[PDB]
């Protein structure tokens, strides 16, 4: 409802950063190490 | 034969496309009420399908 | 760079593989 | 009043809201099996409580 | 054309404006007592001046 | 349902769009002279191709 909706998109990744660049740098290390057995990659909203 | 749908005056900010189809009124369960009288037709309702 | 043409997945543009530039479709190849 | 040209709905259609009573008024039915009155009928203006 | 489901007015209702002619068209009456024509009638398209 | 007060169109009128089928449904005619079906008829749902 703002005339430039960049913060409201980038807060919830309508249009923000990619799914591997905003996270804390341990969690990208965690989610790729636990790739086969405990996959948590479907909870982080890769935007297009 | 023709229905003019209109909605007013909004910021179409991050809008995706449309999708639209047609289904029977007889098979549309009204979700907004808990119990739904007149809903006779137990018939694989396309509103939920 | 031509980064303003690719449909970006997020901030990184979607740049394809290197076999997506030619073709070798012959009968038995 | 007396259309005679059968092009119908030139009028702006507002969405039907989600409750029972704005969809049809055919002879409905309660959850055990007796028929409930249609919304056209003035029977359904008092809470029939068995 | 041939509704058969008596849920009525799904159409957006615009307010009736304030004058005589958009409220009813029953057999009205002038201020002394003779009846005036209804708005359905094509009699009320010329200024009947006594 | 059963108006009985003949003030008509209290409903918001949307413009008729520009094509054949939203203006009337009288017994029309093709360009050489045989009559074409009205839009009320369910005959005009398949492409009649001579």
């Amino acid at each position: 409802a703002t005339p430039s909706m960049m913060p409201q998109w980038s807060y919830m990744h309508i249009a923000g950063q990619d799914a591997s660049e905003y996270l804390s740098p341990g969690l990208v290390q965690f989610a790729r190490a636990t790739d086969t057995y405990f996959s948590l990659g479907n909870k982080f909203r890769n935007p297009t | 034969t023709s229905v003019p749908i209109s909605i007013p005056s909004r910021n179409w900010a991050a809008f995706r496309g449309w999708s639209f189809t047609r289904l029977k009124t007889k098979e549309t369960p009204s979700l907004g009420s808990g119990f739904d009288p007149y809903f006779t037709y137990s018939g694989s309702v396309p509103y939920l399908d | 760079n031509f980064a303003s043409l690719a449909p970006r997945h997020g901030s990184r543009p979607f740049m394809g593989t290197w076999n997506e530039i030619g073709t070798s479709q012959l009968n038995g190849g | 009043v007396s259309f005679k040209g059968g092009v119908f709905s030139p009028y702006l259609t507002t969405r039907l809201p989600a409750w029972a009573g704005v969809r049809q008024n055919v002879m409905g039915s309660n959850v055990d099996g007796r028929p409930v009155a249609p919304a056209n009928s003035a029977t359904l203006t008092y809470a029939t409580v068995g």
